[PDB]
């Protein structure tokens, strides 16, 4: 069924499984369905079976939940099998330079060259398969890592479910979403690297026997300094994070109030504040980048001293042949590359794995929900002595409820005041602490909060059932669901998506009632099912099914409606969590009549990135000239020397390509500084552009994309991009310099090197398309798993009620396998790319070696040693090119976002009014006309409730609108929009408040006097409103000014508008937002101070607007005018 | 030391002479007003009155003698009366006169225009850190002065602390206070201020006052009690555990000293080891807290009450045969 199953041994070694996959991908666009079938051994159901069996065996075995000790029994044999070849290949690569310790004598070396060439093939064979094997082991383990906790998700106790952090599990899942899988490559490196040192030290003592630990101590000191720099780097990052979070909060606040900001014309102040805040974060980031650059450069710089100090003692003591010098150079290169890189990375990987193991082992051990032992056989259920806490506080006051088998029970009282908890306990969601509950157990419940998963009508109705024609028809016809179904487009198979927005809340309640009705059980724990429908609809549903069909069976509906409460078989009213009265319907109705009555990646993109800041070009020119001059000087030195012992020692300066071509400390810092400066310039440009964008395109994009436009993208640009770009540049320069040095050795090298580079470029280009397609597909597919997890989290209670968890497990496994298919495909393609690149490099090295062998001792040694080192640099270079390709996506997104178009007396006259949200959308006005009275308010009446916010926005032209607005003789065209809109006074339903002290929050422009501000605030009733604030006026508006009430915020907005001295002021929804006293104070203040303005108070209720003198009646597509109520009340309202 | 210890010695000396000659029945309820009830308080009734003969506004703490007998708190009332009649410290509002009627007893206290700081903290939520230290310094001063007399307050609630026209807090509610040297087995009061030693039902010494003041400072900065639970039994268990999470805004210097103040070890409690209050005085949280200069209370206050005359109740809330006369023989 799977193509990789139909693979030969040689095909498996070549990993050519994706060869037709690559053939299709480089030809045509990616198709998700075209993915090869998942491996049989890769089945989530299969692997999780063994994982769970081992976990259970261990959990029973001993008093220590050592999950690692169990998973060792699952994986250690394969881990050691891969590690054996891994360590063998490491040993081979380490020992290979010693074989070069023979050719230096120059006949016989031809066989040595053939063997050295074969060593590359052998090492590549040993290396390449191991990465794929260990990574397959990792992904296999990770699948069950998800699976065990996912199964436990249906096992947790609800009492801790309300306490367990919802985000903690999400963060736990996301943390190892990619880290733990890739974290296996360094696994056996512990078992190898110490052995690598053991071999290398023996090699050195073989060459020296007297200078061994001299360079080892320098290497250890370098490792110590490198580790020490990390603590300072982490401290700098931690310091930067808080200010970055504050800046993000301010930016999010601006994003939420974008329309109000455009109205207030505060873009400049917002930009100035954002830049001023970002200045300190930029300083911290520059310091952190300097530290990181020093740390990264230390590794490249170490190579010179690493050989120099090791050689200096032996060389001074006695003479040494340069052959051993080159050999020691290679040996030390290997020793350093392992000591400085392998050990710490492996230590970090193991520590992270151990911590994750501890966390996972702790998580699964939590106390689980105990299922009720029921469904055997029973008559009418009864309860006795119900008393327990929902978390002390007895949710039930010794309650008892003997429900007849077939009866229709009901209870009333305060909503969710423990009656819902009593229902949950009866359903088994809450363990009763007192008394004894007995029930048949087969019973459905209907939570007040509907949990609708995606799926068609049949899916929502079945939830693991067959298609019953009569039952489905009865459910539709009885739950008011037949008409709503007919209202659906397909009307039978409308596959619902995510969010449930396709249906109304009463539609969701009807869905819940139908879902409860779908299965027959001992009881139906209804909880206010009619809570979202009209009274007539509720009565119809009751008479049809709720009080007709299932009422013949035992039923318990949480209903407070008096009319149904009269017909109930028994009632149970509880107050303060305690049943005040209950019992038979007639008996309870007669025992207390008084209570009864009372209660009832383009090259153009890279060029634009380069062209952002001119300093980058100068820095690049300086670095390039420095590199070229250094290479030329090295070539001149080599030529002069090749055609007293200090001259021999100077050959070591050429011996290490890393130190010879190292980016000078006097050069690298300017590159990163320019990177940071260009990032800051880009941030400022993006902020300025976002301030001017037209609203029409702004509404088209979702607002959360505006947050994502800077939440991570700017961070990636600041941190990730500079380091990667600099490392790639330095590595490329070093490699190119090595190539030039080798070409200087003999006049044949370039003729072969050029085809190798060209083929490498072609191969990289071919691999890039498939790699990007696979990465995008895999990233896109990951979301559905979190979507299913969130759906399960939302529906947990209803799922526990249904008991059909197997289908949810099937869905989760299907999604996990779907993601795993793409992940394995991408990993395999990357492995094939790595193997092919290694093969190309090996071929080039072999050809160069043969050419040199056919061909002076120092030149041969230099060429061979440079060849002996270039491989790791080339691999890092390929990885860096891939990383740059990955990083360029954020820059492309930023460039696309910046590439946006900009937005572009009291008497007044409007005409030819055309408006819409988008270009050519719903016509908000049909050539509408209106006249503004001098100093008199116009009542926004007529079609109130059909939407007046659009007309209010059109008063400032904040929408896709065009027409005529001739106010005071001034037109809508001559004046700039920033100057034309200022005359209007905004009174939004939601007040926009900048988080900060009152002085800044009320005066963003900062062009007034403090005494005048205090005098106006006293005139605007804010002095007493501010006297209760911290200090006098410096009170920072934390949480968006959470201290201020809605009426206080309205007063603040009115005061700010009065300070702006606007000629107009359109009011909106005064009584809707204001409390009684707040509305009174607002009316008094407006009628006192703002008496001299041509206002427009928009009110849905005509009575609220009845005080207005003028009246502008609204109607669908025609905003009429009614000067006087003598005709307005008789024609517009009547 | 020097002058401060010389003053403490004089205060301790004069307190004994004051305690040995307590007054009784200083006045009758015939020269007061009934303008408004300032509140109830505990199990009594508080009302704002004006001196008919002089004019000075004065509070009157009414309480039923039947309530004292039935609540089994009569000796505590007598001890409170004597201690209030003998107290001498600037940090607290003094008691002026005593009334003893056949129906109830009243106690004359000065008019407190600033009201309770608990309501102000509810209005503002969280005080600034220097604002917290400003009150905490005088609190420590008054507590150590009580240590200079060897008495146990046995009462610490947010509403009991008033504020002066000068901005200094005003102390009241001397009911649970008693001058007992050593350990006492009595247990009562607010669970939020219940030390584990009192919760353990053992002999209690003055050491619990440091924990009470630490809880006061922590809650004043946080706005929420460090120990809180739905039921008092769970609250008692949480207090017995002696563990609570510091707020994100909590400073290291203040929180580290709060760790010593809230240390479950009563012997290791800050202010009880060796030096009395000297270790607290040298603490960096009091790095700028002039203990001696506060004796004049000349420091600029964090906030001043909006006083508009003694007769205004704006700071206050706007609300609305003797039983065993042989026991009340010295009132």
């Amino acid at each position: 069924r799977s193509p990789l199953e139909k693979a030969s041994v040689v095909s498996k070694l070549f990993f050519s499984w994706t060869r037709p996959i690559l053939r299709k991908g480089y030809r045509q666009r990616l198709e998700l369905s075209d993915i090869y079938q998942i491996p049989s051994v890769d089945s989530a159901d299969n692997l999780s079976e063994k994982l769970e069996r081992e976990w259970d065996r261990e959990l029973a075995s001993k008093k220590n939940p050592k999950l690692i000790n169990a998973l060792r029994r699952c994986f250690f044999w394969r881990f050691m099998f891969y590690g054996i070849f891994l360590y063998l290949g490491e040993v081979t690569k380490a020992v290979q330079p010693l074989l070069l310790g023979r050719i230096i004598a120059s006949s016989i070396a031809i066989y040595l060259g053939i063997g050295l060439c074969l060593l590359f093939i052998v090492r590549t064979l040993l290396l390449h398969p191991a990465i794929f094997g260990l990574h397959h082991i990792g992904m296999q383990m990770r699948i069950a890592m998800f699976s065990l906790i996912y199964k436990k998700t249906l096992k947790l106790s609800s009492r801790v479910l309300d306490k367990i952090s919802i985000g903690q599990l999400v963060s736990l899942l996301s943390n190892n979403l990619n880290k733990f899988d890739e974290g296996l490559a360094l696994a056996h490196f512990v078992w190898i690297a110490p052995l690598q040192v053991a071999l290398l030290m023996g090699l050195i003592w073989e060459l020296l026997q007297a200078s061994a630990f001299c360079g080892l101590g320098f290497l250890i000191v370098l490792a110590l300094f490198q580790a020490g720099l990390g603590r300072m780097m982490m401290k700098y990052r931690d310091q930067r994070a808080g200010k970055i979070s504050e800046r993000l909060v301010i930016t999010s606040e601006m994003i939420e109030n974008i329309q109000s900001v455009k109205a207030y014309c505060w873009e400049e102040a917002m930009e100035k504040m954002i830049e001023n805040l970002r200045q300190t974060e930029l300083k911290l980031t520059r310091k952190a980048a300097y530290v990181r650059y020093f740390n990264s450069s230390a590794f490249f710089f170490s190579g010179f001293f690493v050989v120099f100090l090791s050689v200096l003692p032996y060389a001074l003591i006695k003479g040494i042949i340069l052959r051993k010098i080159f050999t020691t150079i290679s040996f030390c290169i290997v020793l350093r590359m392992a000591v400085t890189r392998q050990f710490p990375w492996a230590v970090q990987t193991w520590y992270d794995s151990l911590g994750a193991i501890n966390k996972i082992q702790d998580f699964l051990q939590k106390q689980e929900y105990k299922t009720l032992e029921y469904n055997l056989t029973t008559t009418e259920v009864v309860m006795e002595n119900v008393t327990a806490f929902w978390e002390g506080t007895p949710v039930l006051k010794d309650i008892n409820f003997k429900i007849e088998r077939g009866q229709l029970l009901a209870v009333a009282g305060s909503t969710g005041a423990g009656k819902t908890s009593l229902l949950m306990v009866i359903m088994g969601e809450l363990e009763p602490s007192e008394g004894k509950i007995k029930h048949s157990g087969r019973i459905s419940f209907c939570s007040q909060f509907s949990w609708i998963m995606p799926g068609t009508i049949k899916e929502n109705i079945i939830f693991g059932v067959s298609y019953d024609e009569y039952r489905y028809r009865s459910v539709i016809k009885a739950c008011q669901l037949e008409e709503d179904i007919s209202k659906f487009a397909e009307k039978d198979n409308i596959v619902l998506g995510e969010g449930g927005i396709t249906l109304s809340g009463g539609q969701r309640a009807r869905i819940s009632l139908a879902r409860a009705v779908y299965k027959d059980a001992d009881l139906y724990l209804l909880d206010s099912p009619f809570g979202y429908l009209d009274v007539l609809t509720e009565k119809e549903i009751f008479e049809s099914c709720v009080c007709k069909l299932m009422a013949n069976k035992t039923r318990i509906l949480v209903t407070s409606k008096m009319e149904h409460l009269k017909k109930a078989d028994k009632i149970l009213i509880l107050h303060e969590g305690s049943s005040y009265f209950y019992g038979t319907f007639s008996e309870l109705q007669n025992l207390q009549p008084d209570f009864s009555s009372k209660l009832m990646t383009t090259w153009n993109t890279y060029l634009r990135y380069i062209t952002v800041h001119k300093s980058l070009i100068f820095v690049l020119i300086w670095c390039l000239v420095i590199f070229l001059a250094e290479v030329a000087a090295s070539l001149v030195v080599l030529w002069l020397l090749g055609n007293t012992s200090s001259y021999y020692v100077f050959y070591i300066y050429v011996g290490v390509a890393d130190t010879l071509l190292a980016m000078g400390f006097f050069r690298g810092l300017p590159l990163v500084h320019t990177l940071i400066t260009v990032s800051k310039i880009l941030h400022h440009k993006m902020l300025h552009s976002v301030l001017q964008a037209p609203m029409s395109t702004l509404n088209t994009l979702k607002a959360g994309g505006i947050l994502n436009r800077f939440s991570k993208d700017i961070a990636i640009l600041d941190d990730l991009l500079p380091l990667t770009i600099f490392d790639f540049i330095q590595l490329l320069l070093i490699v190119i310099g090595a190539i030039a040095v080798v070409a200087v050795l003999q006049p044949y090298i370039f003729v072969a090197t050029v085809p190798v580079i060209v083929a490498f470029i072609m191969l990289r280009a071919y691999f890039l398309q498939t790699s990007q397609q696979l990465k995008q597909l895999e990233s896109e597919g990951r979301s559905p798993i979190f979507t299913h997890l969130v759906t399960s989290l939302k529906g947990l209670w209803t799922l526990r009620a249904f008991g059909r968890q197997p289908y949810f497990e099937t869905l989760f496994h299907k999604a996990l396998n779907l993601h795993t298919a793409n992940w394995f495909l991408y990993l395999s393609t990357l492995r094939w790319f790595q193997m092919r690149i290694e093969m190309i490099f090996v071929i080039f090295f072999i050809a160069v070696t043969f050419i040199s062998i056919l061909t002076g001792e120092g030149r041969v040694g230099i060429i061979l040693t440079l060849a002996m080192n270039i491989m790791s640099t080339l691999q890092w270079a390929v990885n860096s090119s891939i990383d740059v390709d990955s990083l360029m996506r954020s820059v492309s997104r930023v460039f696309k976002f910046i590439d946006m178009p900009t937005e572009g007396g009291g008497q007044m006259t409007v005409k030819d009014l055309t408006a819409k949200y988008t270009e050519g959308g719903n016509a908000i006005l049909e050539n509408i006309s209106f006249s503004i009275s001098p100093g008199q308010r116009v009542g926004l009446l007529g079609r109130t409730g059909s939407g007046k916010s659009t007309l209010l926005s059109a008063f400032l032209r904040l929408l896709n609108t065009e027409g005529e607005i001739q106010i005071d003789g001034v037109s809508w065209d001559s004046i700039t929009l920033q100057q034309w809109r200022k005359a209007f006074g905004v009174i939004p339903q939601k007040v926009f408040i900048f988080s900060g002290t009152f002085r800044k929050n009320l005066d963003p422009y900062e062009q007034w006097s403090d005494q005048e501000i205090w005098k106006v605030a006293d005139e605007v009733g804010l002095r007493s409103v501010i006297e209760q604030f911290p200090g006098k006026l410096d009170f920072v508006l934390v949480d968006g000014g959470c201290v201020l009430s809605h009426g206080h915020k309205q007063l603040m907005c009115l005061a700010r508008s009065v300070l702006s001295k606007a000629k107009i002021l359109l009011l909106d929804e005064p009584s809707a937002h204001l409390d009684p006293v707040t509305y009174q104070i607002i009316r008094r203040t407006l009628k006192q101070a703002f008496a001299d303005c041509t206002v427009i108070l928009c009110e849905h209720r005509i009575e609220a607007m009845l005080e207005c003198q003028q009246f502008l009646v609204i109607e669908e597509n025609k905003v009429r005018q009614y000067d006087s109520i003598q005709k307005l009340l008789n024609e517009r309202s009547l | 030391q020097e002058s401060v210890k010389e003053f403490l010695a004089k205060a301790k000396e004069d307190f004994l002479k004051k305690w040995e000659n307590p007054a009784q029945n200083t006045a009758h309820l015939d020269q007061f007003e009934r303008i408004k009830t300032l509140g109830t308080g505990s199990f009594g009734r508080v009302m704002l009155v004006k001196h008919m003969e002089t004019g000075n506004h004065y509070a009157m703490k009414i309480l039923d003698k039947q309530k004292v007998v039935k609540l089994k708190q009569i000796e505590h009332t007598l001890n409170e009366k004597r201690i209030l009649q003998a107290v001498n410290f600037p940090f607290l509002v003094k008691l002026e006169f005593s009334f003893k009627d056949n129906s109830n007893l009243y106690m004359v206290m000065e008019y407190v225009p600033g009201g309770e700081m608990f309501s102000h903290l509810r209005r503002i939520g969280r005080f600034s850190e220097p604002h917290a230290r400003f009150y905490a310094a005088q609190i420590v001063l008054t507590f150590e002065y009580l240590h200079s007399l060897d008495l146990i307050y046995r009462d610490l609630k947010p509403e009991n602390l008033l504020i002066d026209q000068q901005g200094y807090i005003q102390v009241t509610d001397f009911g649970f206070a008693k001058r007992v040297k050593g350990r006492t087995w009595t247990l009562c009061g607010t669970p939020e201020y219940l030390a584990p030693e009192i919760i353990l039902s053992k002999g209690y010494n003055k050491a619990v006052d440091w924990w009470a003041l630490g809880v006061l400072i922590y809650e004043m900065a946080a706005g929420y009690p460090p120990f809180f639970a739905d039921q008092p039994i769970q609250i008692y268990e949480k207090i017995v555990s002696g563990k609570v999470r510091f707020p994100s805004h909590f400073s290291s210097d203040l929180k580290d000293l709060l760790r010593n103040l809230l240390q479950v070890d009563l012997t290791k409690r800050f202010g009880n080891l060796k030096n009395g209050v000297n270790d607290i005085k040298n603490h960096k949280w009091f790095a700028t807290t002039d203990w001696i200069a506060i004796y004049q209370r000349k420091v600029e206050a964090p906030f001043i009450p909006k006083f508009k005359g003694p007769g205004d109740t704006s700071n206050f809330d706007d609300y609305e045969n003797e039983k065993c006369g042989k026991e009340f023989s010295e009132f």
